[PDB]
RNA sequence: UGAUGGAGGUAGAGCACUGUUUGGACUAGGGGCCCAUCUCGGGUUACCGAAUUCAGAUAAACUCCGAAUGCCAUUCAUUU
RNA sequence: GGCGGUCGCCUCCUAAAAGGUAACGGAGGCGCCCAAAGGUUCCCUCAGAAUGGUUGGAAAUCAUUCGAAGAGUGUAAAGGCAGAAGGGAGCUUGACUGCGAGACCUACAAGUCGAGCAGGGACGAAAGUCGGGCUUAGUGAUCCGGUGGUUCCGCAUGGAA
RNA sequence: GUGGUGGCGAUAGCGAGAAGGAUACACCUGUUCCCAUGCCGAACACAGAAGUUAAGCUUCUUAGCGCCGAUUGUAGUGAAGGGUUUCCCUUUGUGAGAGUAGGACGUCGCCACG
RNA sequence: GCGGGGUGGAGCAGUCAGGUAGCUCGUCGGGCUCAUAACCCGAAGGUCGUAGGUUCAAAUCCUGCCCCCGCAACCA
RNA sequence: UUCGGAUUGCAGGCUGCAACUCGCCUGCAUGAAGCCGGAAUCGCUAGUAAUCGCGGAUCAGCACGCCGCGGUGAAUACGUUC
């Protein structure tokens, strides 16, 4: 997941202070996995825990990511001294607040959606646990 | 209505040719005759071939034979 | 600039000088091109080599003096540039003049039962003296004098453009864009041509009655060429004209490819053009044009 | 189908931007103008206070009547007479958001010549 | 091209007023009705 | 590459609410009519308010979504 | 005057009975007729413009209105501001002689006619005709016209509803298909 | 320090604008196949899908909103 | 340190809701333009979309309806403006002269705003507006020279220099 | 009652529906008059009173939309601390946005004709 | 990041200094020759890499963007 | 173009068992290119070239071809370098 354009090359970090402010109920699926600690997750580490889910559910029922990685982050490499210019862009972001349901699913019984978003959250680098639809 | 900027323009009256019928209206075109209308007066005459009273398609009534079908022109050759 | 000796002489003069000129400006663009070289070249090297990014500053201080001190070369001034060609086709017998006399009320008969005819892509001079009834003759076959006697018949393939003698067919008041104003021809077309006849940009916007007796009759002759007639009556071209313009002027019309009847009092213009016929006043002559020419001015 | 605008809420525009600029007092009444098809109405208002203090129109019953044009002459008279039996000598015209051309132009006139200084 | 100029009264020939024109829209010598404080009153005014 | 920026032109407010001033004191320095000039107040050529007579500053509502600044003599 | 004498004694009484209208104000009448000549080719030549200009007055009477184009536009060859377009806008009773003229004189005269369009309606009871040729129109002199050019007419009314608009555009004489 | 009155758009929040973005419905239009080919009109992948709409997100350089504080001021009050 | 980048001015974010606030922090502009694109008086309201319509096409002009701004505002951005600051037209030159209470900004030098007074005006019936332009960039001290004006000085005096 | 003209944040609006014209306001009838249209008496301007309430306009019904919006809770946060300290927590004050109960189809004047 | 380049099949002009798209070889069709080459005569092949600007008009001037090529992308 | 007569529409005439693919001719309508032809190339020395018709063989029908026939009827050849 990469966005098509951006208005800004570059962003500032931030900062990720207290709960997610939206997307903390399960709202299209009937399972779903939800951050209990603040952290930046990447695009990469949204595909890994995306592919992880829907190979075990042997391309079963529906899965949604409620998560983006709006922001980019730069880099300097090996050997550059401190100044001279922000670095280059290195890579995609979802900043991710704790209560955010990263990810949901449906159209599988309850024993494949559990292990399914089992298997997912260990890809990511965040603590997480299952959350019932309302 | 500004004052000489537009084309010159009077009452006249068009006639259908074809059977002589005639109107009143306005125009830019000119001509070298002239007729007196009812009401007492006298109006360019504008010769016209064809009006709404003497086209086919206002009247309904054509003047052709509306072609002829190939099985009657078939059989009007030969007599079938 | 003011030079000792005649026409000749400032030409070699001048030639000379505008060579010296254009060398002087050769070798200054040479060094100039030799130390932008190696300020590249130091450009492009990797950033260890201090030495030569060193170099490259110290050459780049140089460059940008020889830049600032290097004498730029005057644009040579743009020659006219003439395409003059018929829409139509010319006929055999373009013009018919059968018996035609005229003479201006009070004065003595110019010609008298005058009968020509042009045969088609014809160099056509009109010969004589001053006051002998040249001018009067090209104005009778436009129409601007009717003859007294005899007819003047136009073919209907013909296409006749005039160039009045004396510079009548502008208006003083309107400005050059106005004048050569056509209903067949659009904005850009008409700038277009007038760049052809130097008239750059806003210079087109200038009063025809500021202008001079030169650059009025590139006016004339440009509402000539957008014509595109398959006859040409002029009346003296060349006057007026600088030297350049006027052999420009013979040799696109020499590669006309219509019927000329021209006037000319210049030698070198109707040696260019390559008169067919010459037709001599006030005794009519109609005669193949030749170095016989001579024999009738003599005579 | 075409709908053709209300002519009083065109000109209600042009008098809003009219009165941007133009304000009664009580020593500076504003002089408001309103015409109707058949009639002219004018109104000495002080803005401040909210107030008309002397009004006449063709309908007071006391102008003879006639062309609207020599009416709105007769109102301009009767409302600068009327305006100055209160001490009302200086106001300022509100056209009301109509030009100044005509049968207003024929009122603000009257009421000049009749003692009102604007 | 625009261009600095002066306008010049045209009465007294004093320098009285700095502005500028574009050349190439304005190729005539502007001209305005300024006033001169030298005459103190309102006289033609010419670029010189 | 970056790093340009002009420099701060100290805009806003320059009279409080409730303080007197004297005529010409300007109240309010702006970029378009942020907030516009009321009763016995102007605006400068650069949009700046300021007071035309000497009274007391009122920044005040201008109908639903504008506000103002007035001066009022005591 | 007689196609406005028609409409105020046959048309007017006959709308109000089929349409049962409670007050004659509600009988929908022609506003205005609008010929509009879009002339792109002023473009490649001014004097294309010039000359249907020319003979836009001819037809109407009136000098028209040369429209500019509000937008550049490079796929045309388009300057914003460039003079394409003309219009002529025919009210009251110049209005009623044109549209006499129209339904009695030029519309025979259009090549292989059988009659104008009838889905020809904005839906809201306005009627524009699309002339394809001049020469219809018996003032163009069939000779002076160097480059044979059409017209929008667009006929504006009153009707609030197409069907009204049809039916007094039929009664007015209007051939419709 | 209190009271009172003001300016200011941050925290938060929100999406009403602008960017970023998820799913659903439906869809102009867009891809190949056949019949019909003058390439002219259809019927389809639960083929790609504008825009619309429903639901759900996101923002230093987004805002329908908007604090706490700080700030300016008052012939104000108390202490200093 | 070098190489590269930067050097004055304008707008934004950073900047923590007054103001100010740094980095070789993140983004853009300026070294003009306009004789109207200025003043004033009067008048006007946009972009798009749907539907209909000759050439005519996604899209050139025309008509109706919808449409609160999704346009425009010469030129970057922000703030502002459709009671227009946007758009058109007539007349105009206030893109006036002398100034200037009082403020803002500020180390200084500078920079910014300004009611109001007088002279003489432009537009307007009048009120009134006008000392350029929606606002904020479009600039450079002094020394030394050029040009114009001048009831100033003029090395004994009149001149001149 | 209607027509002018104002103050108050649209709680004043919008959409839909209904009724009315005695006056008044309008449509409306004309281009001779001042004046007018980058074409058009459409508009503006002027003169007029046959018709009409059809529309505007007034009054009335509707909250469907827009607008206004308490309380509670929560986010944030001043001050005082704390920990397991990019974050988080306690105490004390303050307190949104959202979402809601609800409010609302206006109110307060002045003038003229009734 | 520093330069150089995008125009007919290829290689080049025109680009600074705005008006009108060419030259060299090649390709195709026809000639000449017993045939081939050479030669002769005709034709074709680009709206100038691409999209916006400036202008009356741009291949040309301005700006961006995509491509291709030589360098550089770190020094004791 | 009253030049030219291609192309097409329609209507006919013949021969033939049959003329759609594939015939020739006729009338009416239609009225194309073509304004004397680049490099190059062909025939012809008199009753010839040029031009004009006529007959015949094959053949139901069908030639602008072929074979033959007569009418009218020229220009030029210095010369042998190529
Ligand atoms: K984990
Ligand atoms: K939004
Ligand atoms: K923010
Ligand atoms: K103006
Ligand atoms: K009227
Ligand atoms: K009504
Ligand atoms: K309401
Ligand atoms: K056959
Ligand atoms: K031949
Ligand atoms: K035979
Ligand atoms: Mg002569
Ligand atoms: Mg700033
Ligand atoms: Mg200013
Ligand atoms: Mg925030
Ligand atoms: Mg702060
Ligand atoms: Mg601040
Ligand atoms: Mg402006
Ligand atoms: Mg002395
Ligand atoms: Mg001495
Ligand atoms: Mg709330
Ligand atoms: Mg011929
Ligand atoms: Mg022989
Ligand atoms: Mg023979
Ligand atoms: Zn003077």
């Amino acid at each position: 997941l990469v966005p098509k354009r951006v208005k800004h090359r570059r962003e500032f970090r931030g900062k990720m202070r207290g709960e997610a402010k939206g997307g903390k109920e399960v709202a299209f699926g009937e399972w779903g996995l939800q951050a209990t600690e603040s952290h930046w997750i990447t695009n990469r580490q949204i595909e890994a825990a995306r592919i992880a889910m829907t190979r075990y559910m042997k391309r079963g029922g529906k899965v949604w990511i409620k998560i983006f990685p709006h922001k980019s982050y730069t880099s300097k490499a090996i050997g550059v001294r401190m100044g001279k210019g922000k670095g280059a862009p290195e890579g995609w972001v979802s900043p991710v607040k704790r209560g955010k349901i990263m990810f949901e699913i449906a159209g599988v019984p309850e024993e494949v959606a559990r292990e399914a978003l089992r298997l997912a959250s260990h890809k990511l680098p965040v603590k997480t646990k299952i959350v019932k639809r309302e | 209505m500004k004052q000489d900027i537009h084309p010159n323009y009077q009452p006249v009256v068009f006639m259908d040719s074809t059977t002589g019928f005639k109107f009143l209206s306005g125009s830019t075109k000119g001509s070298s005759e002239t007729v007196e209308w009812e009401d007492g007066n006298t109006y360019p005459l504008l010769r016209v071939e064809v009006t709404s009273d003497s086209h086919p398609f206002y009247t309904g009534r054509q003047k052709f034979t509306q072609a002829d079908g190939r099985v009657d022109r078939f059989n009007k050759k030969y007599g079938l | 600039s003011i030079y000792e000796g005649d026409y000749y002489t400032y030409k070699k003069k001048y030639s000379e000088n505008q060579l010296l000129r254009e060398k002087m400006i050769i070798q200054q663009e040479k060094e100039v091109k030799e130390l932008a070289t190696f300020v590249q070249k130091a450009k492009q090297a990797s950033q260890t080599n201090h030495a030569l990014k060193r170099m490259g500053l110290e050459r780049a201080i140089r460059l940008d003096k020889k830049k600032k001190n290097l004498t730029k070369r005057d644009k040579v001034y743009k020659r006219v540039k003439m395409d003059i060609k018929p829409n139509r086709e010319v006929a055999r017998t373009p013009l018919k003049v059968e018996n035609v006399t005229f003479h201006y009320p009070g004065h003595p008969i110019l010609y008298k039962d005058l009968s020509f005819q042009i045969s088609g892509k014809e160099r056509f001079l009109v010969v004589g003296e001053n006051g002998v009834g040249k001018s009067t003759l090209l104005k009778l076959l436009m129409g601007i004098n009717i003859p007294d006697k005899g007819k003047i018949i136009f073919n209907d393939k013909t296409d006749v453009a005039y160039y009045s003698q004396e510079l009548e067919q502008l208006d003083e008041e309107k400005t050059i864009l106005e004048n050569v104003k056509s209903d067949e021809y659009t904005d850009w077309k008409l700038r277009a041509t007038l760049s052809n006849f130097l008239f750059y940009d806003d210079d087109v916007n200038k009063k025809v009655n500021v202008l001079s007796p030169g650059e009025k009759a590139r006016i004339v002759l440009c509402k000539v060429l957008l014509q595109k007639a398959n006859l040409l009556i002029l009346d003296q071209p060349t006057n007026h004209l600088d030297p350049e313009t006027q052999s420009i002027i013979g040799a696109n019309f020499n590669l006309f490819e219509g019927t000329i009847i021209v006037v000319s009092h210049n030698p070198s213009f109707v040696e260019q053009i390559g008169i067919n016929r010459m037709l001599i006043l006030p005794s009519g002559n109609i005669d193949n044009y030749s170095p016989e020419l001579l024999e009738y001015y003599s005579n | 189908m075409i709908t053709k605008p209300d002519k009083n809420k065109t000109r209600q525009k042009r008098h809003r931007r009219v009165r941007n600029k133009i304000s009664g007092t009580a020593e500076c009444p504003r002089l408001n103008i309103f015409r109707s098809n058949k009639n002219i109405y004018a109104q000495v208002i002080d803005d401040v206070a909210g107030v008309t203090l002397a009004s006449a129109s063709a309908l007071d019953k006391e102008i003879s009547g006639g062309t609207k044009t020599e009416t709105a002459a007769a109102v301009g008279k009767l409302v600068a007479e009327r305006a100055a039996e209160k001490g009302i000598k200086k106001v300022v015209f509100d056209r009301g958001g109509y030009l100044y051309h005509g049968r207003v132009q024929a009122l603000a006139e009257a009421a000049r010549e009749n003692g009102l200084e604007f | 091209m625009r261009v600095n100029i002066t306008l010049e009264c045209t009465s007294c020939k004093e320098r009285n007023y700095l502005t500028n024109k574009n050349k190439r829209n304005n190729p005539d010598r502007l001209e305005k009705q300024k006033y001169c404080p030298r005459e103190r009153k309102v006289t033609l005014h010419r670029e010189t | 590459s970056n790093g340009r920026d002009s420099e701060s032109k100290r805009l806003g407010a320059k009279s409080a609410d409730g303080q007197t001033v004297t005529g010409g004191s300007i109240l309010y320095r702006q970029r378009g009519t942020k907030i516009y000039p009321g009763v016995n107040v102007g605006i400068g050529g650069d949009d700046t308010l300021f007071a035309k007579v000497d009274g007391v500053v009122r920044f005040e509502r201008k109908g639903r979504d504008k506000k103002q600044v007035s001066v009022y003599p005591v | 005057n007689r196609l406005k004498e028609k409409y105020i004694k046959e048309v007017t009484p006959s709308l109000v009975e089929k349409f049962n209208y409670s007050s004659v104000m509600q009988t929908p009448k022609v506003d205005k007729i609008v010929i509009n000549m879009g002339v792109g080719d002023a473009v490649s030549n001014a004097k294309n413009l010039d000359k249907a200009v020319e003979e836009l007055a001819l037809i109407t009477g009136q000098k028209p209105l040369i429209t500019k184009a509000k937008k550049s536009i490079a796929g045309f060859r388009l300057r914003e501001g460039m003079p394409i377009g003309a219009k002529v806008t025919l009210r009251g009773e110049r209005m009623y002689e044109f549209l006499d003229k129209l339904v009695t004189v030029s519309l025979p005269r259009v090549r292989d006619f059988h009659g104008v369009s009838k889905k020809a309606f904005d839906g809201r009871g306005n009627y524009t005709l699309g002339i394809k040729e001049q020469l219809i129109f018996p003032e163009v002199d069939y000779d002076l016209v160097d480059k044979v050019r059409g017209m929008d007419i667009v006929i504006v009314t009153t009707a609030n509803t197409d069907e009204e608009s049809r039916e007094l555009l039929a009664q007015l004489g209007m051939p419709f298909q």
